[PDB]
């Protein structure tokens, strides 16, 4: 699936 | 962000856009701190 919930995609 | 980057439909009041490892880009929701595969600016899968 994927879709990094607001928590991972914040680099 | 005219001129300086930003060559697409501006993200709504509380949204962003970042590419995931899955292979496709998603839409981050600032309103509730989340993400989705479908863009809110229109309502179609990235």
């Amino acid at each position: 699936t994927g879709l990094p919930s607001y928590d991972e995609a914040l680099h | 962000g005219p001129l300086g980057s930003g060559e697409e439909e501006p993200l709504p009041p509380r949204w962003s856009m970042q590419v995931a490892p899955n292979g496709r880009t998603f839409f981050i929701d600032h309103a509730s701190r989340r993400t989705t595969w479908i863009d809110p600016r229109n309502g179609r899968a990235s």
